[PDB]
């Protein structure tokens, strides 16, 4: 679907473009809120070890990604649901309708979603996300790891995010935007376009953070 | 592991 491939080139155009190393950085006429993402991921729970990765989506929306490979997302209505095989196969259903196959998936799926709400901040909950594109698809969860410094997620719909450790900070990738959003220390956040930052230059803190993405999205290049 | 705690 060529998304991962389009973010690495817009990477590798502004990273090339050495966006710190200016005579005046001026990042803030990059600025475009109209660029903010409709979806990013909010919370998350790494129990890989035995159950999946659990997460949350800044709509209140629920993910798992289970060790089988498979998924499933509860809509924020609290019933809808969607169940992705391995090979990408797509199934709607509800929690009301029951398909014992699933029980146990869903019984999981609560119970992350239960935890993530008793015990869990929500990022980004200072952002109003953009209106989606008319009849707006709910992305899954694709691929996710994570290093010693961040955690790497990849969306269904091209998007990668990156969270710190460290520092909290908060890198989100639009390739169809062609975009990158930087959630800061404080939470403070902005949208950029990577054409524009190309342009003004932006802080060392964000360059190296864009250096840094570049490689995760190689390594998420590498697995294919 | 966990993402940030409340």
């Amino acid at each position: 679907d060529c998304h991962l491939s389009d973010m690495l080139q817009q990477l590798h155009s502004v990273n090339a473009s050495k966006p710190s190393e200016r005579g005046l950085v001026r990042q803030e006429e990059a600025e475009d809120p109209a660029c903010i993402p409709i979806f990013w991921v909010s919370k998350w729970v790494d129990y890989s070890d035995k159950y999946g990765l659990g997460y949350q989506l800044c709509d209140n929306s629920v993910g798992v990604l289970f060790n089988d490979s498979t998924r499933l997302i509860l809509y924020n209505d609290g019933d809808s649901l969607q169940y992705i095989e391995r090979d990408g196969t797509e199934s709607y259903l509800t929690v009301s309708s029951h398909p014992n196959s699933l029980m146990k998936k869903i019984t999981l799926l609560k119970y992350f979603r239960n935890y993530m709400s008793e015990h869990l901040l929500k990022a980004g909950a200072n952002i109003t996300p953009r209106e989606g594109d008319e009849l707006a698809r709910l992305p899954y969860l694709r691929t996710w790891f994570r290093t010693r410094s961040a955690i790497i997620l990849h969306l269904s719909n091209g998007s990668v995010q990156i969270n710190f450790f460290q520092d909290h900070t908060k890198l989100i990738l639009c390739p169809l935007m062609a975009a990158v959003t930087y959630i800061d220390e404080k939470r403070d956040f902005r949208t950029y376009r990577l054409s524009l930052l190309e342009e003004y230059g932006c802080c060392k803190e964000l360059a190296s953070r864009l250096r840094y993405a570049r490689t995760m999205v190689d390594k998420l290049l590498s697995s294919r | 592991m966990q993402s940030t705690p409340l």
